[PDB]
RNA sequence: GGACGCCCUGCGGCCGCUCAAAAGACCUGAACCCGGCCGGCCGCCGGCCCGCCGGCCCCGUCUCGAAACACGGACCGAGGAG
RNA sequence: GCAGAGGCCCCGGGGGCGAAGGCGGCGCGCAGGCCCCGCCGGACCGGCCUCUGGUGCAGAUCUCGGCAGCAGUAGCCGCUAC
């Protein structure tokens, strides 16, 4: 691109810019000239692929899955739980073929507020991707797990709803737009499973517990704290300067006699 | 005008707090300040330091090197801030009391089976705030790679190593080469 | 979602697809809703617009019924008798007003013998998939 | 990123942090490590001692595997018997059955002595060892043997 | 009506104009800060224009207060207007411009039952 | 510059002319795929049949690694004499046949003759219970 | 894709018409520049009702030093370089 | 501040009851800038969190397009002529 051309520079004498010009005189060859090269053209050498390590993408699906375990982290994505009757929510499903089927689960379950919310959220986007395929945007709602169950056919017209196996769950799924907190149905037969998909990683260790701001702070205010907390002096009077022969009190306050 | 450069240095920057992402490590000092301000002890001032040292400041100590030096203080606990590992060349371990930031499986897994405890700062905050029969132990700095080839490799009195290959005689062999 | 990689969801080829299209498939992308009384005796629920069916306008402009005497398919759209725009005189040919085929439901079709054909087979395939495969 | 690398913040400065007297010019040093024994001796001399010149005899090509050499050391050779093992090794002591440790089999040649073997005996078989490593392995009351 | 506030002193009235925007259509009005090797208004020489500094910078009291003495809030829909209720008495809304005429009159509504003072409540009409 | 190690990069070499001399790997996803399809086209075809022919187990190459085996290219016939097969006949019941390998140790013919008894009990030679015969996949003997 | 009527030697003009809209050879319709009408004596910064008073050299740039009788720059718009 | 991507925007963000753009006027910010209001315009557009870059112009005898003042100016003088 832009190099396609036969163009070399005019000289130095011409009343010109010494830039390329084409026969004609027509400026060429460069990042200015209309035709021209990029200036450091863009290329598929960049890497387009990072690396991460096992210990650090697995780290990040527990911790993910443990995030969709607190129903305040899952109402803070966005997704609406009220209905929902307990997170984590684990229901037993069958073999469901049928979105008719589907949405009774969805709805008794308690997440139909938040497939409608999906449902009725598709739009036209901004911009031009509208013209790159990737015309409508659709809010992010419920993920089924799914262990041993046709639950596939039914759920995925639903709205959406994303679905995933216990053998291969997906991060960018369990935090949609690196926002932790997605609200999971769990189908009876993945979460019973979830402890053996964990023992079959050859040789990972769950990262080990750690505690949280309440824990500190209820520490903080524990008997043995305070009681070791010493009283500091009183602070330091400071006082804006007066001219003591202004007021007799302020003569007094300096020199009472 | 006033003239405060005639006399003043200069300020110097320190690590007031931590630039870790990690959530617990910012908790930790979080409290650890309050501690240090609400009774002023020198243990929770060292502490509260070295929760906001840099990876590279912190270096590991391993549990060889923990049971030497806390030989005659058995009784006291130690407090690195840091990962404390295991030296597989020491094969009996004595029991001891640690608590650090972080613990290898094969460290916490020796201690206990010696018949120790691993604390953590959670548990040293409630347990010992001021840090009463608490050893703060560290780890040596000098001891990574990068730190033995600073300074200038060709100098009379350099006593560094140079960076790469270098295969040749010229400055390599002597003070005369 | 479509699951078929060979079909193409890019809106330049479907676009292209669409202003490009051969005239056996221009001819079937210009079909409309068979009427509720057409679609009981024929059970088919869209037959191809064509010269001489009855069709019935619901869009809001231009709306009424009549018989397509042209069909427009360069601009896919069907020219309706009585669906006409205003005359700048009294004394004029009467203009068109081109409706698209999807904008009407079709209340009567012209029957010749290869539709009488052609709305067989369409119910013979239709009795196959409605024998649930 | 780029939106986060220092240079975006270098708009509207013209030279972009090369200077006004003296820019940014193709080469202004030369291309590569050349001028060494010329312009650039400072630096050749200050921080890379022995860069010019020719050392010792050339192998005009090296066996790489009949020139490795991998060594233990007294002090991990413990390391080697699984902790199950070892703890009733060591309470047991012994002399008739004391553990037979063949280095080789867990890759190392050449048994060399760093370090305090604990204090039960152990047997080792190797290659190669050290004086030291078996002089500390003697004292301990454990026999160096040699491997085939 | 707001709470009564202190004074608003307002350090400069006037804008802080580029440079020579005065002569050149090409030099718009925008503060770009003079870096020339000779310029009058890096040197800051007597007849120079002003130079933006964090000096001109108004009391934090009352920084970003409207003339009203409310602070202003973007609303664009009857939920974004709940929380300007959520006990907001220093807070006033401003209905976007996109929101319609049809839309303005169910802002209007909400706001008048919970006292929320309308920006440019006259708007569309 | 200052205290740095050299770079031992060599310059690029035909960057805008020539030869090309950089290869790219989006076709890496993609390579998987075909070639599994390949193996499974070729399993389709031979059914009953391992995909792989029985190798011999060899000590790998230099003291680095004689403590340690590895699978080969083929069986010494003093190896399939051991078992009784001809070349032909063990190349028939897929048991790659090496005539160049030279044995060098007694010991080596011991563990490949044990190897072929092993593989001659699982064979089970076939001249609709094709059909149920589970195909062996991956290395034959590991 | 411009009804009618009026005017004109004709061209064309006017009145409108079709349309949601002329959108009329074409969507939006910026700046530079220009014409009609209306206001003003006119550069920037400050104080005042506002035309006075006071201040104010042409930027960019290499340069010890540029208002330079150093060099580039009529104006505008888009493109334009870690 | 720009242009995209992944999310959010309490019944699922704002839009022919008027999107972007354009023109004029307030307000807000030390400032980059933002916000509203009126008018034109006629289908799209964001705020925030995370991510990404061909990401900001007064200059380069800059590129390409428009185009001014000079200026109704220089000129419209071979070949005898109507």
């Amino acid at each position: 691109a832009g190099v396609q051309c036969t163009a070399h520079s005019w000289g130095p004498g011409r009343a010109v810019a010494r830039l390329p010009r084409k026969h004609g005189g027509i400026g060429a060859y460069a990042n200015f000239a209309r035709g021209g090269h990029m200036a450091h053209p863009t290329t598929v050498i960049r890497r387009w692929c990072r690396k991460v390590n096992l210990n650090q993408r697995r780290y990040a699906v527990a911790s993910a899955l443990a995030a969709s375990a607190n129903a305040a982290l899952v109402e803070a994505r966005g997704h609406r739980i009220a209905d929902v009757p307990s997170i984590p929510l684990v229901v037993d499903t069958d073999n469901v073929t049928k979105t008719k089927d589907a949405l009774a689960i969805i709805k008794a379950v308690g997440v139909l507020r938040d497939v409608e919310r999906c449902k009725d959220s598709r739009h036209i986007r901004a911009g031009r991707g509208k013209m790159r395929n990737r015309r409508y945007i659709t809010r992010k709602g419920p993920l089924v797990i799914y262990n041993t169950e046709d639950v596939a056919r039914g759920f995925r017209n639903l709205p959406g709803v994303d679905l995933c196996h216990v053998s291969s769950i997906r991060l960018l799924e369990l935090a949609p737009g690196s926002h932790p907190g997605r609200l999971i149905l769990w189908t009876k037969s993945a979460f019973a499973s979830l402890d053996d998909v964990y023992a079959a990683k050859q040789n990972y260790t769950l990262p080990r517990s750690c505690i949280t701001q309440t824990d500190i702070e209820r520490i903080l205010q524990s008997d043995a704290v305070q009681k070791t907390f010493v009283p500091k002096r009183d602070p330091l009077v400071i006082e804006r300067k007066v001219d003591p022969f202004s007021s007799k009190e302020a003569l007094a306050r300096l020199d009472p006699s | 005008g006033i003239d405060l450069k005639t006399g003043i240095k200069k300020r110097k920057v320190e690590r007031k707090e931590p630039k870790s992402p990690n959530p617990y490590i910012r908790l930790l000092h979080n409290a650890f300040k309050v501690v240090y301000e609400n009774t002023g002890e020198d243990f929770t001032k060292v502490l509260t330091k070295r929760l906001c040292l840099s990876k590279t400041n912190r270096p590991v100590l391993s549990v060889s090197r923990l049971a030497h030096l806390m030989h005659k203080r058995e009784d006291k606990i130690a407090v690195v801030a840091s990962t404390v590992t295991n030296d597989e060349r020491l094969v009996t371990i004595p029991r001891m009391t640690i608590c650090a930031l972080k613990f290898s499986a094969t460290a916490r897994s020796r201690i206990e089976k010696a018949g120790g405890r691993c604390m953590s700062f959670d548990e040293l905050l409630a347990e010992k705030p001021t840090g009463d029969n608490c050893v703060l132990l560290q780890g040596r700095r000098s001891c990574r790679a990068v730190c033995k080839k600073f300074g200038s490799p060709g100098r009379p009195n350099s006593h560094v190593k140079p960076k790469g290959e270098h295969k040749g005689r010229r400055g390599a062999r002597g003070r005369h080469s | 979602m479509k699951l078929n990689s060979a079909v193409t969801a890019s809106r330049r080829k479907c676009r292209k697809a669409y202003f490009t299209a051969n005239a056996e498939t221009r001819a079937k992308m210009m079909s409309s809703r068979l009427s509720k009384e057409l679609r009981a005796e024929h059970k088919i629920k869209t037959m191809p617009i064509r010269r001489g069916d009855i069709v019935e306008i619901f869009t809001g402009g231009h709306k009424g019924t009549g018989k397509v005497v042209e069909v427009r398919r360069r601009d896919y759209k069907i020219c309706v008798e009585g669906i006409n725009q205003k005359a700048r005189n009294p004394e004029a040919k009467p203009v068109p007003y081109p409706i698209h085929p999807s904008n009407c439901i079709i209340k009567e079709l012209y029957m010749n013998g290869s539709r009488y054909r052609a709305i067989k087979r369409r119910q013979e395939r239709n009795a196959e998939r409605l024998a649930r495969i | 990123p780029t939106r986060i690398r220092k240079s975006r913040k270098r708009r509207g400065h013209r030279q972009m942090g090369y200077g006004r007297v003296g820019g940014h010019r193709k080469h202004p040093s030369g291309r590569g490590k050349a001028g060494g024994l010329q312009h650039k001796r400072t630096s050749f001399d200050k921080y890379h001692p022995g860069y010019f010149g020719k050392l010792g005899m050339r192998n005009y090509h090296v066996r790489r595997n009949i020139e490795y050499n991998p060594t233990i050391n007294i002090d991990k050779i413990w390391s080697l018997i699984p902790e199950e093992q070892r703890d009733g090794f060591l309470q047991r002591k012994s002399t008739t059955e004391a553990p037979v440790v063949d280095v080789t089999r867990f890759g190392f040649f050449k048994v060399l002595g760093r370090g305090s073997l604990p204090q039960c005996p152990i047997i080792i078989k190797a290659r190669y060892f050290s004086s030291d490593a078996e002089k500390k392995l003697r004292e301990v009351g454990g026999v160096p043997l040699l491997v085939p | 009506h707001p709470l009564p506030h202190k004074i608003i002193i307002k350090k400069r009235k006037n804008k802080f104009i580029r440079f020579q925007s005065e002569r050149f259509v090409r030099v718009k009005p925008s503060w770009r800060k003079p870096r020339g090797i000779d310029s009058p208004m890096r040197h800051q020489y007597r007849g120079q224009r002003p130079m933006v500094s964090i000096g001109y910078g108004s009391d934090k009291e009352t920084r970003f207060m409207l003339p009203c003495g409310f602070f202003k809030h973007r609303i664009s829909t009857v939920h974004e207007l709940k929380t300007l209720f959520m006990n907001n008495k220093t807070h006033a809304a401003q209905i976007a411009h996109g929101v319609s005429a049809r839309s303005r009159k169910q802002i209007l509504e909400e706001a008048k039952k919970m006292g929320v003072r309308v920006l440019n409540a006259d708007a569309k009409l | 510059g200052r205290n740095v190690a050299f770079s031992n990069m060599r310059r690029y070499k035909c960057t805008n002319k020539g030869p090309n001399l950089i290869k790219n790997w989006f076709n890496q996803p993609a390579r998987k795929i075909r070639r599994r399809q390949t193996r499974l086209q070729k399993a389709k075809a031979i059914f009953p049949c391992p995909l792989q022919k029985l190798r011999p187990s060899v000590t790998r190459c230099s003291q680095k690694f004689n403590l340690t085996q590895r699978i080969g290219r083929g069986f010494t016939l003093r190896e399939l004499q051991g078992v009784g097969l001809s070349a032909g006949k063990a190349r028939q019941i897929g048991i790659a046949v090496d005539p160049r390998r030279k044995n060098k140790s007694e010991e080596s013919v011991a563990r490949n003759v044990a190897r072929l008894k092993e593989y001659l009990s699982k064979v089970t030679i076939f001249s609709e219970e094709i059909q149920q015969a589970i195909q062996h996949q991956g290395v034959v003997m590991p």
